[PDB]
């Protein structure tokens, strides 16, 4: 208010209508939100107390809400879209380089109470970044799951962290086009969504989405596939990251797609609703990537971009009609192009994995259909898909009583019993043997006794070695 | 392994929807149950001994069964009759293997149960009469 009535300033007739709209939209009930007041009818009322010289006040009621530090980004780019108005006015002003060298003070500086605020700050605002600047906030990184792990106190450090990963999701695209981290940044967003947090998996998949933005920008996916470029970066590194994926029960040499839709399926379990529609926008965005490289008009089939459509088959319409079961334009699973073994056990996998944990009917139809279909197609495979279908299958067949449900489930039973008889070519084990062990396991819902799995200090390595290998000094 | 446990489930499945079990609506309009029917027939093609013997204890059990009451009777006699349709589908619409190796079957489990119904059976003069005639083409 005092910035509309102030004469000392000259701000043009334009400037005075971006500040009013400002004015209004801080007293709706969106912002009473942000700002920790909500169910209080007006503010004005609770700041000031009418007997305030009889008597002192009285605070009651301890219990207080928590902050997230995604509230405090909506709240700081209100204010510097406020600032910058004015500047435009004000000649030569310094408002904006004042501001930020006082949070640069504060976020390279050990305060475990003003630092993790300072860094959601210092990346919205700044306009500028070097590679030394980058190297600090990927080891203040390092140093936040070390401690986790040693202490017993981990939500004072799991905000740290937090905090660093939302500062890079906004100091990317000042970087200069052709630096190494444009793309090493890939590793460290993959290596947060193995922490196995519902914050961590939220803000990973955040610096993910605008990676891919970013650097189609740039156009380093014109004549190359994702497998090919995040690839070829991590293969001076590579000692480090093998050990990872043994643990993790997920291997990239092997299947590069594969493995990484395998986190991004976890997505779906996230209490928000917000990040459901993230995880999807995700796979899209990856699917008219790797077509685009074949040119294969963006939904055909193949080894390389089958991965992709099981994900979006339960939810994308697009890909429902535009790839059928043959059993009532193309149909999925071709044996004419999915004629390896190895290829058509995960894809498999991953449909046994989407109807173990989903709780829907119309998602459990669908995905039946295209089980059934499997049995027949792909008899010799279907035996290691048992384990996974053992205990749901069961539970339906005694108590389920839907036909549409109950049709597809009678289908599959009778398939299995008509190519039993024979000697088990592949076990249930043949997964485990090049690599893809704990693909089942990895798209569980959200551990409630949140924890850092223990097998972090192989995390702390790996990001070492990426500062000494593309930061050397 | 896993898929001789999934027959279990159809045929105990089975069992709980006979009217002399307690109903517990499960019926579903009889669609739900009568599904069960046809995947039962169907599993029999491949796993005839399997299906036919554990259909001969569920026929026993019923048998062994004392209940008194006008519905109790009406209900057994029903129950009876679904079991001997369901058990003529399966030798009809199985194949002609003509495998004759069902005699460990044959001479305890189901012909003294099949046997029993031919005679004279006065309990009911109407339900005696199709009893005989469902029977009989078993046999």
């Amino acid at each position: 208010h005092s910035l509309c009535t102030c004469s000392q300033l000259h701000f043009s007739e334009e400037t005075k209508q971006v500040l009013r709209l400002s004015l209004t939209e801080f007293s709706l009930p969106k912002f009473y939100l942000l700002f920790g007041i909500s169910k209080v009818k007006s503010a004005a009322v609770i700041a000031f107390r009418s007997s305030y010289r009889d008597r002192s006040f009285s605070p009651g009621s301890y219990e207080r809400e928590t902050f997230a530090l995604t509230s405090l980004e909506t709240v700081t780019e209100a204010l510097l879209e406020i600032m910058e108005a004015c500047m435009r006015d004000i000649p030569t002003c310094k408002w904006l380089d004042q501001w930020t060298e006082l949070a640069q003070r504060f976020a390279f500086q050990y305060n475990p109470s003003l630092q993790p605020r300072a860094l959601v700050v210092f990346g919205c605002i700044s306009k500028r970044v070097s590679h030394g600047q980058i190297k600090q906030i990927i080891r203040i990184l390092s140093k936040a799951l070390e401690s986790c792990l040693k202490g017993p106190d981990t939500y004072n450090s799991q905000v740290l962290i937090e905090a660093t990963v939302i500062a890079l999701t906004k100091l990317q695209p000042l970087l200069n086009k052709d630096s190494p981290l444009h793309k090493a940044l890939f590793w460290v967003a993959v290596a947060v969504l193995q922490l196995d947090e519902v914050n961590l998996y939220s803000a990973g998949t955040a610096l993910l989405e605008q990676n891919l933005h970013t650097l189609d920008s740039l156009r380093i996916f014109n004549d190359k596939s994702p497998e090919e470029v995040f690839m070829a970066i991590r293969n001076p590194l590579e000692w480090h990251c093998k050990q990872m994926d043994h643990f993790v029960g997920l291997n990239f040499n092997s299947n590069f797609n594969f493995a990484l839709v395998g986190h991004l399926l976890k997505g779906y379990r996230h209490p928000s609703p917000a990040i459901v529609a993230r995880t999807v926008r995700i796979l899209h965005t990856l699917l008219t990537l790797v077509n685009k490289h074949r040119n294969c008009d963006k939904f055909e089939v193949n080894t390389q971009s089958v991965a992709y459509l099981a994900a979006l088959l339960t939810v994308s319409e697009e890909v429902r009609s535009r790839c059928s079961l043959k059993h009532r334009s193309n149909v999925l699973l071709d044996e004419e192009v999915l004629t390896d073994p190895k290829i058509q056990a995960l894809l498999l996998t991953v449909l046994a994995t989407l109807v173990k944990y989903t709780t829907d009917e119309f998602d459990q139809r669908i995905l039946y259909e295209y089980l059934a279909e499997a049995s027949v197609v792909f008899p010799k495979v279907f035996p290691v898909v048992h384990n996974l279908l053992d205990s749901k299958i069961n539970t339906l067949l005694s108590l389920c009583q839907d036909p549409n449900l109950l049709n597809p489930i009678h289908g599959i039973v009778q398939s299995v019993v008509y190519h039993e008889e024979s000697p088990p070519q592949y076990q249930t084990s043949y997964l485990q043997s090049f690599g893809f062990n704990g693909l089942w396991r990895f798209a569980g819902p959200f551990s409630k006794q949140t924890q850092i799995p223990d097998y972090a200090e192989l995390i702390v390595k790996f990001l070492d070695a990426l500062i000494d290998t593309y930061l050397p000094g | 392994h896993r898929p001789v446990e999934w027959v279990q489930a159809v045929v105990s499945r089975f069992d709980e929807q006979l009217p002399i079990k307690t109903g517990q609506q499960n019926t579903h309009t009889k669609v739900s149950t009568e599904h069960n029917k046809e995947c039962l027939i169907n599993i029999s093609k491949y796993k005839f001994s399997l299906v036919i013997s554990g259909l001969t204890t569920i026929l026993k059990n019923v048998n062994n069964m004392r209940i008194f009451g006008e519905a109790a009777e009406k209900n057994l006699y029903l129950s009876q009759l679904i079991i001997l349709d369901t058990l003529e589908k399966c030798l009809a619409g199985q194949p002609k293997d003509t495998m004759r190796l069902d005699e460990t079957m044959l001479v305890k489990q189901l012909l003294p149960e099949i046997c029993h119904f031919l005679h004279t059976c006065r309990e009911g003069n109407q339900h005696a009469a199709e009893l005989r005639n469902s029977a009989s083409g078993v046999l």
